[PDB]
């Protein structure tokens, strides 16, 4: 009949420990990295699958919400999906209200406000999936980083996942204010090459960029020319 | 026909980098006046006005239901809304009750808050938007404002002319109107300033 | 740890098995039915000498032919002694005729054992009421006086204590009662046994005494009145 | 089922309740956030806390929230739940607009959060919300006010308050440098650097990790005015001056 | 404490809930049904507790629709109640596509109702299993059994309760798929009785009931004069 | 290493390392049938084929089945707790039948099980239901990306494949059966119903009967969904 | 230890303790006894000394025309069973105009009883109810459960000490389908003696008998109606 | 819907919320009110003052009506639910009676919600006791008290909070007809009562003082330090 009770309560010492291990899921997860530049937004992972026998043109790391907001994840698959279809349907009532497209805050409002929600309702654990959302909206770029606790961070640029914190210090060095966004996806590349083991190569990792011309994932073709460099 | 029980005429007009919008202000009943003051025209922005015309009551209720859902999308989207967003708003307000429609038919206009580029527009009563360049009629003598604004209105006028069109046009109308009139107001929006004139009208 | 609905090993449905164990608690009431009228007696139990006596109401009119007595926690017979009310109101409406004595007892002791925390109303108990009710009138068959246990079990009797001194007036009321006695030597037999199991010394102040005659109706009786009986005891 | 439930909203043996009590410690190692009543106008003063170099500066500001057009409030504790919080106070403000054509009163406004707040801690079995945060605003009725809502639901019309980290430190210096009735906008601006300096363990301030709004009234309209960056730059060295003229 | 719900999994992926009351199916007296060349004979050994009962009170033997009968084992009161389970999905399917229930769909569609008290900590699963069998001229001889965790399977011969393992070796060895109905009672009685124990529970009554070509696809008890001819067939073979 | 505080073995919250102590209960809830499955696809086919455990002499062997007919284009292999395992049927029998009404057009393998999966997350997130102890293996012919091979997990993660196996013996033909995902294409026509038997064969060590498996085929002349009978695994059983 | 809570929890023997406890409930109740000939159906119940001044319960309960119960168990379980099973009684005979049949109402009562123990948070109902009846298919003694099954029985006694009553009642139910209508309730109440302490003995106050025959509705037997039934006892 | 039994019965009959409530009054700040003949006074004792209170919304005695008002204590957020129900029941009953409520009926609508919390799903009880003061429309001044159990009793005096078994104390030795004859007296028995409490002492107390028709109003600050200089 469903629990009405929350399974995320307060600790002794003030702590939500359901979101706190819910991040321990998402450190867990595969590298996502996230650049704003001055004329875009990359955001890049880790698609490593476990074997060859894996289709790499089935399932996407790097969803679209809109034509022009694009978002990447690390923690859990699944828990990501339920997440990123509510996002295109909330990013669809905010346009059938406004008969424009939504900008890029106010779809991170409304996933992050779900994602609270989760950490309160009865019955149900957080996410455990954190969420690199970029977008293009007011001829500005924006990139934010949604928590599982329903907090969210507009970030120029940062990382999840395994390695995280070893590779926000290699955004820290190598991100000028002024990048283009050309010049953005090769240090997007590189953060998910401090740590990757093994040799990437185009279907082991996954690239979406958010431009004025809307937001797109890059084909494996054009991945294999970011990669020559 | 209900929405001729209290009477009304909005008008706007679209000039060049600037906007106007008149309403009369007869307030009344079937046939009886009541007040000449009845406010029309609500400040739904910076530079951008909503005027509405028909039943009163649905002026006054579709006013403050607009006003409450600008104010949570001003304060939640941290920006001034854009003419042609205010526009869908209301389309969306007036169609979530289609069947038991508000009855009132209302005309916006405003200038956009980063171009300064002059939108109006007119609603039907369930919501179906009009965007024009010329000009844009609601209310009991719309086929008095329609013909008298097809010949005056010219396209790139400047403020001066653009009141003086638009007011020869609100007066024209609602002295040939029995339930329109008893004053015309008329708020000329431009880049810097807002000027509002009320003008000589019969009160009869 | 256990939820409300749960039978002991013996079967003896924890929840109510504790709330007879509130009612030992309360405050003893004495019922006696004689064939020309039923007597409630009840201490009171005056905690502080600020507290106004009069708002202590552990006697209450159901109609004008039923009176109740309670013991225990008294918060909780006041949603038991409305639904006494209406009841009676509801018979009145539906049949213009006083409602029996048994028939509001068995419709006050169904809303006992009606409670749960799986679906059983939008707003209904969570617990049982930790009350023993003295239902006590005279009706078509004549005076009569009727227990109810929080357990739903509804008995009549011809005198019965309850409360936290009811073991010991119950042997008490064995002794002095016979089935040919007075409504004046009940109300006289009310006392000495209130007498022997108060705390305080009785006086008319500490005591709570309503009769319900087949002529007259449900009474309380007033200040200058239980003066009268208690220089008699 | 009752082996998975916590039960969030019972009563201790000593009288207390866990959940609230619990998320009052969330919020003593949050941000520190403080407010100054003055004679023209209230301020607050929070310690940002997101104060990495590859952050953006998107929306107005990190910890203020502005609710009305007369008041705004300021948040310390779970920043996903002050969010929820703070839409639920827009929809009061504006239901009271929707109602009466005129602005919400503010203490009217606080005590019908404190009421949506109250009910987790009583019914439902949830979780409380583990905010505590500020007001500042202005009304008819009395001027300018400052609340602050722990989350118990119970509230409080201050002077001089904070919330966040160091709270009590925070306090007991507001209690001595500050003076009532003779507070202005400016000895107050003074008040909140003086304050946010002995409470943030950091050896200076630099305007990257406080944010300071002030509310005053200019010609029968209430402003909200987040200060900028050398807007509390210039008081951050006007007290980084003037402790060194008292040594 | 990985036993005390439906909701719960133990660490090596076993729901003990379910498991726990199919041990309740396994302290229930054995029915057994087979399936034959003509139809289904089910049989039950009833094990009648006291004298004091009437003869054929805790009847085991099911009508489920006029076509299915329905032979249980287990908590008998969870018996009558998927009874009455199955008995309003054979009603519903007439309702709503005008033809008797076909036996493969029904064993499913209450099957399906069994496995969703498998799933939540709202319910407990149910304790019993229960065999299915029906005749038609299109769809022929059938016969589904339906355990407590929800899964049905098709049987030429089914033997649910206690000696459900001593059973299964007498049908077994019994060639089935020849036989007429009227010579599988004078074998399921014979089956009955040998895996009866006349030592740890004492009284029984053999409850049998067909169902076939001889009864136009009605399922119905078998008559006593032809279930005298297989009791009294049965104890000369008991010897 | 795996630590755990609190109700992480009981409901699905999260373990103090995050893991869903009690999803990772379900994967060992798939091998307690004993049965292994296999699927592959070919250039213009795709198989499944597992085993067929009929342990009693007395079962109706033609009810004692793990393959499903989800519409007329896509079938469906099925491997853990065998209640759980016709429940996920039924669904998306459901779920693919309103595909066709609200959309008219067949669903794809692509989207079925994602909306699948996407029910079996809704199970490992609310702490009132178990996961589902069973995975599914559908398989079937788009019109443009031609033969799919997708499985879904009591995870909620429905990924694409060249090849999978599920069950006791997975692992086992995974690491085997990602050996011929070598050169070109895992011979990728209608024989690789003997790479599936083969690979099968292998990790049992059993050397079939031709009724102790059963293969379910989709082709591109073939598109709808076909159970091979006995007889026609007996002429690739023979051929190998 | 954890296994006996919950009424959605088997324990590892196959087995619901919570089931079995609100058995025990009605093992400690009060001893009915149920008996039918080839003509009538008897129930006799011992209303309970529950002490020296109380009448003691009602334990037998009109139902129909053609039904009576009586209850052992928790009291306000039986009579919140009872109206329902009076309800479905007045449902039939509003819709069909008929008596409805008695095994039909027992199986009713076992599908009503059965679903509180499946479902979380529900106790089982904690009362067991011998029904007498007279349907189209002659008299009839249906014994219900608080594990829901029931069971047509020739003869029934339920309560404290009833196996006593159903050591005397299997030995002469052999001679019960050819008794008179006095002959066949003295069975019953020689079954009802059988259950009692040696220092007590069936009075006329104690003794419920409730009779359905063919020609003859249901009818309850008070103190002074039982006086003819126990002229020979 | 959350559906739990919250308050349940233990072994010798206790409810553990309800009395688990009641020690939440007891660690509330207390509250004193005396009735006299023609006048009712309630009395709070502030327990922090602290230089930075707006103390014009921490006050602790409201008013329920024009003619009752009371003062709680115990947690207080929990008060201002029972104190605002109060407040809307009052006016249903000036709707539907057309005549002010008796302190009694807001009394027993107050103690009967608080009754139903004690026994509803998914509720605790109020950790709040109340202090109600009123005027009939005889004019016979009313003092009650409800308890977190939902059981109100009238009084002559009483005292809640912490403290208030000293507070009662007091109250039960000093409480006479000749104290309760001027009505300044009986505002300063409130007021030595008080001090008995106040372990830091002072002009640190909330007291709010109602008569008949020009009802209530609540002392001021200066207005309290004259009775204090006077009893001093």
């Amino acid at each position: 009949r469903g629990y009405s009770f929350s399974l995320t309560t307060f600790s002794p010492s003030g702590k939500l420990v359901q979101i706190e291990y819910a991040l321990a899921a998402v450190a867990g997860g595969a590298p996502s990295v996230g650049i704003k530049a001055a004329n875009g937004v990359v955001l890049a992972t880790e698609k490593k699958q476990k074997s060859i026998l894996y289709d790499e043109r089935s399932v996407h790391k790097v969803e679209p919400i809109t034509k022009h907001i694009g978002l990447v994840y690390s923690g859990m698959g699944p828990d990501y999906r339920v997440l990123v279809h509510r996002a295109r349907k909330l990013a669809q009532q905010y346009y059938l209200v406004y008969q424009e497209p939504i900008p890029t805050a106010q779809l991170v409002q409304r996933v992050a406000s779900v994602m609270q929600e989760y950490t309160q309702s009865g019955g149900v654990r957080p996410f455990g999936v954190s969420l690199l959302i970029c977008g293009w909206n007011e001829g500005r770029p924006y990139l934010f980083q949604s928590d599982p606790s329903g907090a969210y961070f507009a970030w120029k640029a940062t990382a999840m996942g395994k390695n995280y914190v070893n590779g926000k210090t290699f955004l820290e060095k190598r991100y000028n204010e002024d990048l283009e966004l050309e010049d953005a996806i090769h240090t997007a590349i590189l953060t998910l090459k401090e740590s990757f083991e093994g040799q990437m190569t185009e279907d082991n990792i996954e690239v979406g960029i958010c431009n004025e011309a809307g937001f797109r994932r890059l084909t494996p073709t054009e991945v294999k020319d970011y990669l020559a460099a | 026909s209900i929405m001729s029980y209290n009477g009304g005429a909005v008008m706007a007009m679209k000039g060049k980098n600037c906007v106007a919008i008149a309403a009369d202000r007869r307030f009344g009943i079937q046939a009886q006046m009541v007040t000449t003051d009845f406010q029309k025209i609500f400040p739904m922005g910076d530079r951008l006005y909503i005027g509405l015309a028909g039943l009163a009551t649905d002026v006054q209720t579709v006013a403050q239901r607009l006003k409450f859902r600008l104010n949570l999308y001003e304060l939640k989207e941290g920006r001034q809304i854009k003419p042609y967003t205010l526009m869908s708003m209301v389309a969306n307000l007036l169609y979530e009750k289609r069947f038991g429609p508000y009855y009132t038919e209302p005309v916006i206009a405003g200038l956009d808050p980063k171009t300064f580029k002059p939108f109006i527009c007119s609603l039907d009563l369930i919501g179906c938007p009009m965007v024009t360049d010329d000009f844009v009629v609601s209310g009991t003598c719309a086929e008095q404002m329609y013909g008298m604004c097809e010949s005056l209105w010219e396209p790139n006028m400047d403020p001066d002319h653009l009141f003086e069109t638009i007011s020869q046009a609100m007066l024209n109308a609602v002295d040939r109107d029995a339930v329109s009139g008893m004053g015309v107001i008329v708020h000329i929006i431009e880049k810097d300033k807002i000027t509002t004139r009320t003008l000589k009208a019969r009160m009869d | 740890d256990r939820g409300v609905n749960t039978f002991s090993p013996e079967g003896r449905l924890f929840q109510v098995e504790y709330a007879i164990e509130a009612i030992k608690l309360g405050s003893t009431a004495i019922g006696i039915q004689t064939s020309e009228g039923v007597c409630l007696a009840v201490e009171k139990r005056i905690t502080s000498p600020l507290m106004e006596p009069s708002s202590i109401e552990k006697i209450v009119e159901i109609d004008a032919h039923i009176g109740c007595a309670m013991s225990g926690l008294i918060a909780d017979a006041k949603t038991l002694i409305d639904k006494a009310r209406v009841e009676t109101q509801n018979h009145w409406f539906t049949y213009n005729e006083t409602m029996t004595v048994e028939s509001v007892t068995q419709a006050v002791s169904n809303l006992a054992l009606q409670f749960g925390e799986e679906d059983a109303d939008p707003g209904a108990m969570s617990r049982p009421f930790g009350v023993a009710l003295l239902f006590g009138g005279v009706d078509e068959k004549g005076p009569q006086l009727f227990h109810m246990d929080p357990s739903g079990t509804f008995v009549q009797c011809d005198a019965r204590a309850i409360g936290s001194a009811s073991e010991g007036a119950q042997s008490s009321l064995q002794e002095v009662y016979h089935k040919s006695m007075t409504l004046k030597e009940a109300i006289k037999s009310s006392l000495i046994i209130l007498k022997q199991v108060m705390e305080e010394k009785l006086n008319a102040t500490n005591i709570e005494l309503a009769t319900v005659q087949p002529g007259q109706n449900f009474h309380m009786f007033t200040k200058e009145e239980l003066e009268e009986v208690i220089k008699d005891i | 089922s009752r082996r998975y439930d916590s039960r969030t909203t019972i009563f201790s043996p000593e009288g207390r309740l866990y959940q609230v009590e619990y998320a009052m410690e969330a919020i003593g190692h949050a941000g520190t956030c403080l407010g100054i009543l003055a004679n023209d106008g209230v301020l607050l003063a929070a310690e940002r806390r997101n104060i990495h170099k590859l952050l953006d500066e998107v929306f107005f500001s990190e910890k203020i929230y502005k609710l009305n057009e007369d008041m705004a409030c300021s948040v310390a504790g779970i920043t996903s739940d002050a969010n929820v919080l703070t839409n639920e106070l827009r929809l009061i403000a504006q239901r009271y607009l929707l109602q009466y054509q005129e602005p919400i009163p503010c203490e009217q406004l606080v005590t019908a959060l404190c009421d949506i707040k109250q009910a987790y801690t009583q019914f439902g079995g949830k979780r409380p919300f583990g905010v505590s945060l500020l007001y500042i605003g202005w009304d008819k009725h009395y001027g300018f006010q400052l609340y602050q809502s722990d989350p118990s639901g119970n509230y409080g019309g201050w002077k001089a308050t904070c919330i966040g980290n160091n709270s009590a430190a925070a306090v007991s210096m507001l209690k001595q440098d500050y003076k009532e009735g003779e507070m202005t906008l400016k000895s107050a601006l003074a008040l909140a650097i003086k304050v946010l300096n002995k409470t943030m363990d950091v050896s200076k301030l630099s305007a990257e990790k406080v944010e300071i709004a002030t509310l005053t009234r200019e010609n029968g309209k209430t402003v909200i005015r987040v200060l900028k960056q050398k807007e509390v730059e210039q008081l951050i060295k006007k007290h980084e001056e003037e402790e060194a003229k008292a040594e | 404490g990985y036993d005390l719900s439906a909701s719960t999994f133990s660490p090596d992926g076993r729901v003990f809930q379910v498991e726990y009351a199919m041990k309740a199916v396994e302290n229930s007296s054995t029915a057994i049904g087979i399936r034959c060349k003509d139809g289904v004979v089910f049989g039950v050994e009833k094990l009648v507790l006291s004298k004091l009962y009437e003869e054929g009170s805790n009847k085991r033997l099911f009508n489920v629709d006029r076509h299915v009968g329905m032979a249980v084992a287990g908590l008998l009161a969870d018996a009558r109640s998927l009874a009455d389970i199955a008995r309003e999905e054979a009603s519903n399917f007439r309702s709503n596509f005008g033809y008797n229930i076909p036996l493969k769909h029904l064993a499913d569609r209450v099957a399906m109702y069994v496995h969703a008290y498998t799933l939540y900590s709202a319910v407990r699963p149910f304790g019993c299993s229960f065999m299915l069998g029906s005749y038609s001229v299109n769809d022929g001889a059938q016969l589904y059994m339906i355990d407590p965790s929800g899964v049905s399977y098709g049987y030429w011969g089914c033997a649910i309760g206690k000696a459900r393992q001593a059973a299964k070796t007498e049908i077994e060895k019994l060639q089935m798929k020849e036989m007429t109905c009227r010579d599988i009672v004078k074998e399921v009685a014979k089956i009955i009785y040998i895996v009866h124990d006349e030592v740890k529970d004492k009284a029984f009554e053999l409850e049998l009931s067909w169902v076939g070509e001889l009864t136009n696809g009605r399922h119905e008890i078998v008559p006593k004069d032809i279930r005298e001819e297989a009791e009294k067939y049965a104890k000369e073979s008991l010897k | 290493r795996g630590s755990s505080a609190g109700f992480d073995r009981h409901i699905t919250i999260f373990s103090p390392e995050g893991r869903l102590y009690q999803v990772e209960y379900a994967f060992k809830a798939i091998n307690q049938g004993g049965l292994t499955s296999v699927a592959v696809r070919g250039k213009d086919c795709a198989v499944i084929v597992t085993q067929k455990k009929v342990p009693d002499k007395l079962l109706d062997s033609s009810t004692v089945t793990h393959l499903f007919k989800i519409t007329e284009n896509i079938g469906c292999v099925m491997t853990g707790m065998t209640a759980d395992s016709r429940s996920q049927v039924q669904r998306a029998r459901y779920e693919a039948a309103n595909w066709k009404y609200k959309y008219g057009y067949e669903i794809p393998v692509d989207m079925l099980c994602k909306r699948i999966a996407d029910i079996s997350q809704v199970y490992t997130q609310n702490a009132e239901m178990r996961p589902l102890g069973c995975c599914m293996i559908l398989i079937g012919i788009d019109e443009e990306q031609g033969p799919q091979v997708y499985k879904c997990d009591p995870a909620g993660y429905y990924c694409g494949f060249k090849a999978t196996a599920a069950g006791v013996k997975q692992t086992e033909s995974t690491s085997f059966l990602e050996k011929k995902v070598k050169k070109k294409f895992d011979w990728t026509f209608e024989q690789t119903v003997e790479t599936a038997i083969t690979c099968l064969s292998t990790v049992l060590s059993i050397d079939f009967k031709p009724s102790e498996i059963e293969v379910g085929v989709v082709t591109v002349e073939n598109p709808k969904f076909r159970i091979l009978t006995e007889a026609e695994i007996d002429a690739h059983l023979v051929a190998l | 230890n954890q296994y006996d809570n919950d009424v959605t929890v088997w324990s590892p023997q196959g087995r619901i303790h919570q089931i079995e406890y609100a058995m025990e409930a009605v093992k400690q109740g009060s001893a009915t006894v149920g008996l039918k000939s080839k003509t009538h159906a008897v129930l006799v119940a011992l209303k309970r000394a529950q002490s020296e001044l109380a009448a003691h319960q009602k334990k037998i309960l009109h139902v129909d025309n053609h039904i009576g119960i009586s209850i052992a168990g928790l009291t306000a379980d039986a009579r919140l069973l009872c109206n329902f099973m009076r309800q479905e009684c007045l449902d039939s005979r509003f819709v069909f105009d008929r008596p409805l049949p008695v095994s039909r109402l027992v199986s009713l009562i076992g599908s009503k009883t059965q679903i509180p123990t499946q479902r979380y948070g529900r106790r089982p109902y904690g009362v067991g109810l011998l029904i007498a009846g007279y349907d189209d298919m002659g008299p009839h003694i249906f014994q219900t459960c608080p594990s829901a099954n029931y069971f047509d029985c020739r003869a029934m006694s339920i309560g404290a000490r009833s196996q006593s009553a159903r050591t005397y009642l299997e030995r002469h139910m052999s001679e019960f389908m050819e008794c008179n209508l006095n002959e066949l309730v003295k069975h019953g109440l020689r079954a009802l003696r059988e259950t009692l302490p040696a220092e007590q003995d069936l009075t006329t106050k104690n003794v419920s008998i409730g009779i359905v025959g063919k020609d003859l509705e249901f009818t309850i037997y008070d103190d002074d109606d039982v006086s003819p039934f126990l002229e020979g006892l | 819907s959350y559906d739990r039994a919250i308050t349940v019965f233990s072994p010798d009959g206790h409810l553990f919320q309800v009395e688990y409530a009641q020690e939440a009054v007891k660690k509330g700040s207390t509250a004193v009110g005396v009735r006299g003949r023609d006048i009712v006074v309630l009395g709070v004792e502030k327990k922090s003052v602290a230089k930075l209170q707006d103390e014009r919304t921490v006050r602790k005695i409201c008013a329920l009506d024009d003619n009752v008002c009371m003062a709680f204590a115990g947690l207080t957020a929990d008060a201002r639910i029972v104190i605002n129900r109060a407040r809307v029941e009052c006016q249903s009953h000036r709707l539907t009676v057309e005549d002010p409520v008796t302190v009694e009926y807001i009394t027993r609508y107050i103690a009967s919600l608080k009754q139903r919390y004690t026994q509803s799903n998914g509720r605790r009880p109020f950790g709040i006791s109340a202090l109600i003061v009123g005027f009939d429309f005889d004019g016979t001044p009313r003092l009650y008290q409800t308890d977190p159990s939902g059981t109100y009793h009238a009084w002559k005096a009483n005292a809640i909070g912490r403290g208030a078994k000293s507070v009662r104390e007091f109250l039960e030795k000093n409480y006479t007809d000749e104290a309760i004859e001027t009505d300044d007296l009986t505002i300063k028995l409130v007021i030595k009562a008080l001090l008995e409490v106040v372990q830091s002492g002072g002009k640190n107390i909330e007291l709010a003082v109602m008569r008949r028709d020009q009802s209530l109003k609540i002392l001021n600050p200066e207005e309290i330090e004259k009775y204090v200089a006077e009893i001093e």
